[PDB]
RNA sequence: GGCAAAAAAAAA
RNA sequence: GGGUUUUUCCUUCGAAACACGAAGGUUUUUAUCCCUGCC
C-alpha cells in the first residue's frame, strides 16, 4: 500500500504575467497531508505549500495549492523570472512517503542574440599536448541553437561537447559552450578552427575564429 | 536563525560503508521529526528515512531497510544515516530535513540543508588541470569581453570555481560539468567584463576539488601585442 | 407514586 | 431497550504521524456480564 503520487506536467513554459497550475494525484486517500516545495537547480526544496492548501510563512501570494478529493493543484497565478524552478509534490499521509516526479517550469520571453567567443587552446594544456578549442555563447535565448565547428572550412562530428547553463533568475537567458577535443598533431595540421551558430537571434549565422599564433 | 549542514558523503566503492551527519543549530532536534531525503542526479526526489520524536521511532524507503539507518545525537543535537551495503543506485545528493512544527506548518518538511553528494562508484578520485582560455583584444576590445577557466580531467564531483577569490560575481557563468568519453569531468567557467577595464585588473578563477582535494587558482591575461 | 439494588468482556 | 465492567475506534491538544500523556466524542458486538429486592 505504497501511495504514488502522479505529477501532471513534466515540463512546462509560460511567459511572465501568465497563469500556470501544477497537478498531482495521489494513488489513495492521503487526506490533505500534502506539500508542494520549490527546487531551484542546484540548491534545496523550500516549502512553499503545506497541508495540501496552506501557504507557508513567507512565500509571495501567488503560489497557492488546493484539493479535491485526491486531486492537488499548486497555481502560480503570475508567472515571474525568479520562479524558474522545478516542484515537487508531496504526500505525507502515510509511510513511506512519497514525492511526485517533478514539474520544471522555465520561462518563455523574447528572442535574444547570443554573443558569440571563441578562445583558442592555451598551451599549458599543449603543455602536456591535446587541444581544447572552446566556443561560447553568452545570454541568449531560446535555449535550442545549434553550433557549427570547422577546421580549414571542414565539418565536424563526433569530436565535440556542448554544455548550457540553467535559466538565469533575473533575466531568464541562457548561455552554452561548445568545446572540440582533439590532438597536438592536429592542431598544427590545419591553420584557422571556425565556430558558427544559427539561433534564431541571428538574421544567419555569425561566425567568429582565429589564426594559429596570430593573437 | 535554523540551519542543518550535511557531511560525510562522497566516493565510495561499490558495497562499502558511509555515516552522514546532519548539524542542527538553532533548534533542538529533540522536538520535531528528522527526515533524509534523497536526490540522483538530474533524478527527482526520493524519502530515504526518518526518526520521530520522544519514541525514537524510525521509518525507511524499501529500496533502503536492511541497509541504511538512521539515529539522533541529540546531546551533539545532530542526525546520522549509517549506509552499508552501498550500490550505484545510491549514488544522490542526500538531504536532511526538519519536519515543522504541527501548527506551523502540518508535516512539510521547512528546513533543508544543502544536501551531501555520496558517489559510489570503482572508479579513483583525479584532480583537475585548470587552463585558462584568453581575451581577445584588437588593441583594447572597445566596450565588453569575455574570458574563462577551463577545468578538465577530473573524478568526480563536484568543483567550485570563484573569480577574484568571490570578488567577481556578475557576469559569471560556471557551466555544468560534462563526462568526457574518457570518464573524467571537465567544465568551464566564464565571466564577462569591461574591455576598457580588462589590463588595469587581473582575472583569477579559484578552482577547488574538495575529493582529489586539489586548490589550484589560475590567473588570465590577453596575449602578445 | 417513592426509595433500594445489582453486574463481565470486544469493536468503529 | 436500559445498565455495569473491560477493551478498541475517532476528534482537539501537549514541541507530538507511531509510542507516551491531557481533555473530549456518539456508536454497536456478544446463548461470552447485571437488569433485583423493599414502602
Amino acid at each position: 500500500s505504497d501511495i504514488q503520487m502522479t505529477q501532471s506536467p513534466s515540463s512546462l513554459s509560460a511567459s511572465v504575467g501568465d497563469r500556470v497550475t501544477i497537478t498531482c494525484r495521489a494513488s489513495q486517500s492521503v487526506s490533505s497531508a500534502v506539500a508542494w516545495y520549490q527546487q531551484k537547480p542546484g540548491k534545496a526544496p523550500k516549502l512553499l505549500i503545506y497541508s495540501a492548501s496552506s501557504l507557508y510563512s513567507g512565500v509571495p501570494s501567488r503560489f497557492s495549492g488546493s484539493r479535491s478529493g485526491t486531486d492537488f493543484t499548486l497555481t502560480i497565478s503570475s508567472l515571474q523570472p525568479e520562479d524558474f524552478a522545478t516542484y515537487y509534490c508531496q504526500q505525507s499521509y502515510s509511510f513511506p512517503s512519497t514525492f511526485g516526479q517533478g514539474t520544471k517550469v522555465e520561462i518563455k520571453r523574447t528572442v535574444a542574440a547570443p554573443s558569440v567567443f571563441i578562445f583558442p587552446p592555451s598551451d599549458e594544456q599543449l603543455k602536456s599536448g591535446t587541444a581544447s578549442v572552446v566556443c561560447l555563447l553568452n545570454n541568449f535565448y531560446p535555449r535550442e541553437a545549434k553550433v557549427q565547428w570547422k577546421v580549414d572550412n571542414a565539418l565536424q562530428s563526433g569530436n565535440s561537447q556542448e554544455s548550457v547553463t540553467e535559466q538565469d533568475s533575473k533575466d531568464s537567458t541562457y548561455s552554452l559552450s561548445s568545446t572540440l577535443t582533439l590532438s597536438k598533431a592536429d592542431y598544427e595540421k590545419h591553420k584557422v578552427y571556425a565556430c558558427e551558430v544559427t539561433h534564431q537571434g541571428l538574421s544567419s549565422p555569425v561566425t567568429k575564429s582565429f589564426n594559429r599564433g596570430e593573437c | 536563525e535554523v540551519q542543518l549542514v550535511e557531511s560525510g558523503g562522497g566516493l565510495v566503492q561499490p558495497g562499502g560503508s558511509l555515516r552522514l551527519s546532519c548539524a542542527a543549530s538553532g533548534f533542538y532536534i529533540s522536538y520535531s521529526s528528522i527526515h533524509w531525503v534523497r536526490q540522483a542526479p538530474g533524478k527527482g526526489l526520493e524519502w530515504v528515512a526518518s526518526i520521530s520524536p520522544y519514541s525514537g521511532s524510525t521509518y525507511y524507503a524499501d529500496s533502503v531497510k536492511g541497509r541504511f539507518t538512521i539515529s539522533a545525537d541529540t546531546s551533539k543535537n545532530t542526525a546520522y544515516l549509517q549506509m552499508n551495503s552501498l550500490r550505484a543506485e545510491d549514488t544522490a545528493v542526500y538531504y536532511c530535513a526538519r519536519q515543522g512544527y504541527r501548527r506551523r506548518s502540518g508535516r512539510g518538511f521547512d528546513y533543508w540543508g544543502q544536501g551531501t553528494l555520496v558517489t559510489v562508484s570503482s572508479a579513483s578520485t583525479k584532480g583537475p588541470s585548470v587552463f585558462p582560455l584568453a581575451p581577445s583584444s584588437k588593441s583594447t576590445s572597445g566596450g565588453t569581453a569575455a574570458l574563462g577557466c577551463l577545468v578538465k580531467d577530473y573524478f568526480p564531483e563536484p568543483v567550485t570555481v570563484s573569480w577574484n577569490s568571490g570578488a567577481l560575481t556578475s557576469g559569471v557563468h560556471t557551466f555544468p560539468a560534462v563526462l568526457q568519453s574518457s570518464g573524467l569531468y571537465s567544465l568551464s567557467s566564464v565571466v564577462t567584463v569591461p574591455s576598457s577595464s580588462l589590463g588595469t585588473q587581473t582575472y583569477i578563477c579559484n578552482v577547488n576539488h574538495k575529493p582529489s582535494n586539489t586548490k589550484v587558482d589560475k590567473k588570465v591575461e590577453p596575449k602578445s601585442c
